[PDB]
């Protein structure tokens, strides 16, 4: 009926579990994550594009001088040369020469670029986590996503199908964040307001419509060259200049445990850690009786090669006697070796062949064959493959790990070898018996 | 009655007709026996004066 | 002077701060808080309306059975009753007597009323503070809002303020919380995909625009009596309607410090609860050097009538013969008496009165006026009214406050105390020396 399972956070790797109700044949059912992305709760701080230096045509005062207004500009910047000589295509633009002076102005804005090309630091929050699901109900996939949290009941083809808590707390995020158009970067910027010219917040402004853009560049301005109608102004590096072709390693790279990063929202996905739950309740439309199965009796397990490896571990022969024609379930009660086989049509008093799938040294082991019990043994042997491209949590283990017969070796060796401290132990009451030897 | 930081009530959609506890205190005097440990009844009241 | 105070988070108290700045002229200044203003984080979760019991037209197959037509809809329901009997104008609907069959389905869908009209499932943490002020600054009540967070730096009339950020970071709001049209509530609303049947908060979608709408309405068809056609179904417990009877305690006034809110976005307005540091920033050019400033003589400083409260709680005449003319300040050093006026004239042999408050009943004060620092001492009066609307906080003390005599009561009584060690000491060196000179 009600079925809870903690199966591991893993992508990619499919679970069998031994669903039975109490009364009915087992049946082995397969599960399997697809992605768990997490989708972090953001809020823009401020935004950074490229500026645009903007000048006036100065104004050229000849034979005198006229003081400038001073207007409010992000980083107004003014100056009234002295003695300055304008020319033009007929020698000198003024018949007055000395006295000629010239008021210059400069101020920065934004440019043209941030309508679709800018960056924005983001204030990054808590994460909302969401998951992908694909079962085989009984030689039928069904596929569905949900939240990772315990939250999320969804229910299609009488799946109830409820996760369990996203075990881990983790999120690949600080609040300080930055995007830019195809990336993250988790550093902290300059607030708004308290920018840094020449690095990030070189010029800062809430939103695109937000206009106020402070600015930073001391564009402080020069006497021209020798009669060059112009204006020259000083040093002002930026930010656009020199760190988007610095930031280097995103966060895509940067990933602890796998996880993945992806845009439009962005998203923390595929770094399956922890152990998920999930509830899942089954009626009574799938169990059938176990006399509508055959008693399988006389069951021994032979194991011509066992390798332990990730891959397809070993192959075994069962042979069994099924009392008639009938489908039922093979669960091997361990989880450390895996029958590549869940639902098994068996037929009579025969031998079927399986494989499994364990690194256990010696997977010695029993199997729930559909409410019957074999014991199975297998001598495996080193592995002889060496890289393998997909992760085996199938053939993991803990750290409580069986040999061959080296723990029978111990058993040699710890039949106990301190029996002669025994020995020892054994003369304590003869010499005790000695001091008692008068009295 | 008024804690230290005062009580706001509100009435309707109308105005919250805030208070702030106007520290008043007068039941006390110098005399000839001691009537400032009086002033420290009014003024904390039940604590600063176990301590005496 | 830079200036980095912190003034208690009060709206409306105006904070007279001191800047003698190094051999210039002194300068009081007053600040008044005037907006609180804290938004958490807009994390819009799900939504919550009315929905649509929508039942379709009934299907009444006659003289034959229909059968059950499957279709995709949120609490899709669907029976064919066998043996009814239709009517119209002219007697019965159907020329079939006993076979008429009538199929019959409803279901559930979101309600059109959800157009403007909606509760929003929406979470919230740290809020971005930002907060009025006014600056009065010789004669100018300058203002500003700025970012209550340390971030945002503002110069008005170059007078530089970093204001923020908040001391005490305390949140009215807790992560889960409803909204309503004017309102929000601190109230598990049940997860997505995962809602209690009947609660306010079964009928769930993810925006306002979204259709897409997760709901358990229960509608369990029953069968029309006999004859008569319509479509009678188990009764749908609608939400919405009481969702509003839970309005009640509005955190408009279940609010600690006097907090206000204000929705879309949502504000928590004027908290009364903490401090705030600023930094203040002016030039020199108010300032001239203390003989510069007008040298007060003659000093002298009187409280002919005091009733310390929280209204104007006591006057007090200054008499001086000063050097010269000048607009020069008036800062008391004693903290419970606050100066109302925070800067005066003098001209040379003069008086003047000026008005403060205190709590303290035997008064002391000292003041600063603009050259030297003058002592008054007062009996003031415990007030004797009772409403007071408006708070003061200047004439708050703490535990320990002077009395009128007592201070001499207590070295009266805590005065001769050792005289009884004293004499102990005499017998302990007679002790000594004549258990010492006979041994
Ligand atoms: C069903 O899923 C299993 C694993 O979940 C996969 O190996 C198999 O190819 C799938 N079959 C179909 C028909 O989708
Ligand atoms: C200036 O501000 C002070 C205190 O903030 C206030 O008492 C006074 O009325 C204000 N004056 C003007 C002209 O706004």
């Amino acid at each position: 009926y009600e079925h809870v399972t903690v199966i591991p956070n893993t992508v990619g790797v499919p679970y069998k579990t031994l669903v039975n109700r109490p009364g009915y044949s087992p049946m082995v059912l397969e599960m399997e994550l697809l992605s768990v992305t997490l989708e972090p709760t953001l809020s823009l701080d401020y935004i950074t594009c490229e500026y645009k230096t903007v000048i006036p045509s100065p104004y050229v005062k000849c034979c005198g001088t006229a003081e400038c207004k001073d207007k409010s500009l992000p980083d107004y910047s003014c100056k009234v040369f002295t003695g300055v000589y304008p020319f033009m295509w007929g020698g000198a633009y003024c018949f007055c020469d000395t006295e000629n002076t010239q008021l210059s102005e400069a101020h920065v804005e934004k440019s043209e670029s941030c309508k679709t090309e800018f960056a924005s630091a983001y204030r990054a929050h808590t994460a909302s986590a969401s998951a992908k699901l694909r079962v085989l109900y009984q030689g039928n996939n069904v596929t569905v996503s949900a939240y990772a949290n315990g939250d999320h009941a969804v229910t299609v083809k009488d799946a109830k199908f409820i996760v369990g808590p996203m075990s881990s707390a983790w999120t690949p995020f600080d609040n300080k964040i930055v995007v830019y158009k195809g990336d993250v970067y988790n550093m902290d910027y300059p607030p708004f307001g308290a920018g840094r010219p020449g690095q990030f917040g070189d010029i800062q402004s809430r939103t695109p419509e937000s206009e106020d853009v402070y600015a930073n560049t001391q564009l402080v301005l020069q006497r021209p060259s020798a009669g060059t109608v112009h204006v020259p102004y000083s040093q002002a590096p930026s930010g656009f200049k020199y760190w988007l072709k610095e930031r280097g390693a995103s966060l895509q790279h940067t990933a602890p445990f796998g996880c993945q990063i992806a845009t439009n929202p962005v998203r923390a996905m595929n770094c399956a850690v922890g152990n998920m739950p999930i509830s899942i309740d089954i009626p009574d439309a799938a169990f059938t009786r176990v006399v509508d199965a055959p008693s399988l009796t006389d069951m021994s397990c032979e194991v011509p090669a066992c390798t332990h490896s990730s891959d397809f571990g070993g192959v075994a022969i069962i042979k069994y006697a099924a009392s008639k024609k009938g489908k039922c379930a093979v669960h091997s009660m361990t989880n450390a070796v895996t029958i590549r086989e869940a639902e098994i049509e068996v037929e009579g008093n025969s031998q079927l062949q399986i494989s499994f799938s364990t690194a256990l040294a010696s997977a010695e082991f029993r199997v729930q064959v559909c409410s019957t019990q074999v014991h199975c043994a297998a001598e495996c042997h080193p592995p002889k493959d060496h890289i393998v491209n997909y992760p085996a949590s199938h053939t993991t283990l803990g750290v409580q790990d069986i040999s061959v017969t080296a723990m029978s070796w111990v058993q040699k060796i710890t039949g106990g070898v301190g029996l002669v401290v025994a020995v020892a132990a054994l003369i304590l009451i003869v010499v005790l018996c000695v001091s008692f030897s008068r009295h | 009655t008024v804690p230290t930081e005062g009580l706001e009530v509100t009435w309707g959609n109308n105005e919250p007709y805030k208070y702030w506890p106007q520290l008043s205190t007068n039941g006390t005097a110098h005399g000839h026996p001691h009537e400032i440990i009086l002033y420290y009844y009014e003024l904390y009241p039940t604590m600063t004066v176990v301590v005496v």
